[PDB]
């Protein structure tokens, strides 16, 4: 209930 | 809104491995990205999401608001959710 709060991130690693 | 019918996500742990089927491109979320993903997998609503957030971290609601609408739009734009 008290976690240490940062902004959600996608992030794109590569494709086929 | 819904995640993408053309979507498989791979659990490790805290984090979230996402794969789109049509695009053929991949993707790697963080630990507050996941729990946002998991919550969407349940099919739970924006409003509910950060409900959840809010409960679980140390921030006030408006920086939970804006956030999350910052990410729903990049998950969009990659096509990794449908109908927002
Ligand atoms: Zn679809
Ligand atoms: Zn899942």
């Amino acid at each position: 209930m008290t976690k240490t709060y940062t902004a959600p991130t996608l992030v794109e690693y590569g494709g086929l | 809104m819904k995640i993408s019918d053309a979507v498989v996500s791979a659990h490790i742990d805290d984090e979230v491995v996402l794969l789109h089927l049509q695009t053929g491109t991949y993707f790697g979320l963080d630990a507050v990205g996941s729990r946002i993903w998991s919550l969407l997998e349940e099919g739970k609503r924006p409003e509910e999401i950060v409900d959840a957030i809010c409960a679980e971290y140390s921030v006030d609601r408006p920086t939970v608001e804006r956030d999350l609408r910052d990410f729903l739009r990049a998950l969009a734009n990659k096509e990794l959710l449908e109908g927002y």
